[PDB]
């Protein structure tokens, strides 16, 4: 796929099957078809692996497609919990927490969330974020007849805490 | 084509027709795109496709860089005219990706230049009140960082300053999150924060 | 064992204030009585023309009785800041401080 | 309630108690920005349970006081245990080994056995017609 | 029958619910319209869902 | 050791998560979890490497 020869067929074969390694490596070429088919199949889809893999493969050069993608999944699915950092549930405000305002809900700018739930203006103010508190964080706990406790008081002050 | 019909698949009696490779980077879309993305018939997908791409355009030839310095142009001209509209919509959310300091300086430009409703209507966060402003100053930690209207303000619409300070933010959070847990029978866990 | 029994129907200040300079004290005054003082300046009593003068007391009781009771200080003045005449006054509020 | 209606009480009244922290004297504000602290997280009128706070001033009030620490354990595993993280970064709290005691509400197990041991039970009394 | 059931889930279910209100404690922090009805989507279909009030659970609308 | 690319492998510690009612298994590595339909020939080419890679 170094070559705009197999551009037309290959347009309905990855519709066909968008996971596809051959299909993926279409994508790779990063052409004008190719981009356009993946936004047309992610548009659908956008909770598959090869959307992931699409949008890591467009961005940060072609993130239009991506960003169209991800708008149109995101208006279909409403109640997708996934959606609700590029589209908030809020009926007036859906526009809540794009742009530089991702960061004020710490679980939109997140290492555990994909980046393709967030738009490309959301995704690059993601790593100029400002965050002050304590957070604990535990990649994993494998407790077995034992009680665990994780508290984290933030105050400076030492609290009158009965 | 046949019968004056355009269609995708073959059959007999039919006429091919073929453009050319990528001829959206040859700029040869941008006069019909341009002039075919004002009004009802504007797609939301293939025109911003269509600018973002603009934005990443190819420069191997003359002509294209011609053509898009020309749809810069064209595009500047329009969008001061009036950018509610969603073709400048798009054009200043491209614009803000650029992220170079000329698409910020014409940002700049074309959110000034606009009319005096506008301004009062979406650019509120901008042009904050006289009685914003003074109380402002009681407060440390910038003012689009707490001011109403700059919490849920079109961001396309924010002039440049207030779109780094929005980002200048710092925001309390604090979490005892797990991410796996394996918890058996006999056993319990408790987060807090405070 | 544990910890002893709280009470938290019971406001003690203390308790908030983690920063020994942002507790009100009582201090000696050598011009006149005793005056309370912290790094927010002294207790002040609102003059005439919205004012501010030190409080003054002629001994350590009353300085204790009125700082530490329910009444809440919101008259604040520091030698430091309006006045911003950086007298003997606050040379004398930095070194109590 | 709303702002307006607070603007509107803190204006008709601007030495009410209540209505002191929104509309503090240019000498406290002055203070605050000399000393380096904001007056709204050390201003006594802005604790008072009544003193009614705009949505500006309560979310420039949750700055006040927090700390700066960040715990990222790995993959911790604890067994037949008892585990307990504080993240307490030397701001002077004391370890606590405070053991959290509750109302254990039990409901004891009564010794039934399974009623479908009544026929069975039956036939064991049954066969001492066999030793007649 | 109730006591084997009893025995089998009640201290699982109980430790879990803590778990869970601690987390919807922490999850609600901030977020003022996390204790009204949205409807989510499961893949396979809509429930009306919201943040309890007292306990932070998950709560959805019954049938 | 899980090949993030074609010619590059990494030793990682994982998750894992096996719901055999719906047939899916969902991995947690580095923070992030992937799932993997059963049902599908491609997850299942990704993930067999890395379950017959473990130890």
């Amino acid at each position: 796929y170094k070559t705009e020869h197999c551009d037309d067929f290959m347009t309905g074969f990855c519709r066909n099957d968008p996971g596809n390694p051959n299909c993926l490596e279409w994508l790779r070429a990063k052409r004008k078809p190719a981009m356009s088919t993946y936004s047309d199949i992610c548009s659908k889809h956008m909770d598959a692996r090869y959307c992931s893999e699409f949008i890591r493969i467009i961005r940060p050069d072609y993130f239009t497609f991506g960003d169209t993608a991800l708008y149109v999944f995101c208006n279909d699915h409403k109640g997708n919990r996934n959606c609700w950092c590029a589209n908030y549930p809020k009926s007036n405000s859906g526009d809540k927490y794009l742009g530089p305002r991702v960061c004020w809900l710490h679980e939109c700018t997140d290492e555990s969330r994909d980046r393709k739930w967030l738009y490309y203006n959301q995704d690059v103010q993601r790593t100029r974020c400002k965050y002050v508190g304590c957070t604990i964080n535990v990649n994993s706990l494998a407790l077995k007849n034992s009680q665990a406790e994780l508290t984290s008081n933030c105050t400076r002050t030492t609290s009158a805490v009965g | 084509k046949k019968d004056g019909k355009i269609s995708d698949k073959y059959e007999e009696g039919a006429v091919l027709e073929s453009c050319w490779p990528d001829v959206h980077d040859t700029g040869k879309c941008d006069v019909d795109l341009f002039d075919w993305c004002q009004g009802d018939t504007f797609d939301r997908n293939i025109c911003h496709q269509w600018i973002g791409s603009a934005f990443n355009r190819s420069n191997r030839t003359v002509e294209g860089q011609q053509s898009l310095i020309n749809l810069y142009n064209k595009m500047q001209t329009l969008c001061s005219k009036d950018a509610s509209v969603p073709i400048c919509e798009s054009f200043l959310h491209h614009l803000r990706a650029h992220n170079t300091e000329d698409s910020k300086e014409m940002i700049d430009y074309i959110l000034r230049q606009q009319s005096a409703d506008f301004k009062q209507k979406y650019m509120r966060c901008s042009y904050p009140t006289r009685d914003k402003l003074e109380e402002s100053l009681k407060y440390a930690e910038p003012r689009e960082c707490w001011d109403p209207e700059c919490s849920n303000a079109n961001v396309n619409f924010l002039l440049t300053r207030n779109y780094n300070n929005l980002g200048l933010c710092n925001i309390v959070r604090c979490n005892t999150s797990v991410n796996n847990l394996q918890m058996d029978k006999t056993s319990s866990l408790r987060l807090s924060c405070g | 064992g544990g910890t002893p029994a709280l009470d938290r129907r019971v406001q003690d200040v203390n308790d908030t204030i983690s920063d020994v300079k942002q507790k009100w004290r009582c201090v000696v005054y050598p011009g006149n009585g005793f005056v309370s003082a912290s790094i927010f300046g002294f207790q002040a009593e609102v003059g005439p023309n919205n004012t501010r003068s030190i409080r003054k007391f002629n001994t350590m009781q009353q300085c204790i009785d009125f700082t530490f009771s329910d009444v809440i200080n919101i008259n604040i003045y520091n030698p430091c800041v309006v006045p911003n005449i950086n007298n003997a006054e606050c040379q004398f509020l930095k070194s109590v401080l | 309630m709303t702002d307006e209606q607070i603007y509107a009480f803190c204006d008709a009244n601007k030495d009410d108690i209540r209505c002191k922290c929104i509309y503090p004297d240019k000498s406290i504000v002055r203070i605050g920005i000399d000393t380096r602290l904001p007056y709204y997280c050390w201003y006594e009128p802005c604790k008072r349970s009544d003193a009614l706070l705009p949505a500006s001033l309560k979310k420039n009030i949750t700055k006040c006081n927090v700390s700066d620490c960040t715990i990222s354990l790995g993959n911790v595993s604890i067994t037949d245990s008892k585990l307990d993280v504080n993240n307490v970064c030397d701001s002077k709290r004391v370890a606590t080994e405070n053991i959290a005691v509750r109302y254990l509400n039990q409901e004891i197990r009564y010794p039934i056995i399974d009623i479908k041991w009544l026929p069975i039970g039956l036939l064991a009394l049954a066969i001492l017609i066999l030793a007649f | 029958r109730i006591k084997n059931t009893v025995n089998d889930w009640k201290s699982l279910t109980d430790s879990k619910t803590k778990l869970e209100s601690d987390r919807g404690r922490l999850l609600a922090a901030g977020k003022d319209d996390i204790f009204e009805f949205k409807c989510v989507d499961f893949g396979a279909y809509f429930i009306a869902m919201r943040l309890d009030k007292k306990t932070y659970l998950p709560q959805a609308i019954r049938r | 050791a899980i090949f993030t690319d074609a010619s590059t492998v990494a030793s990682a510690q994982i998750h894992l998560y096996y719901n055999s009612n719906i047939g899916k298994i969902i991995m947690s590595l580095n923070g992030k979890k992937h799932t993997f339909n059963l049902y599908d020939d491609n997850d299942i080419r990704t993930l067999l490497p890395i379950l017959l890679l473990s130890k």
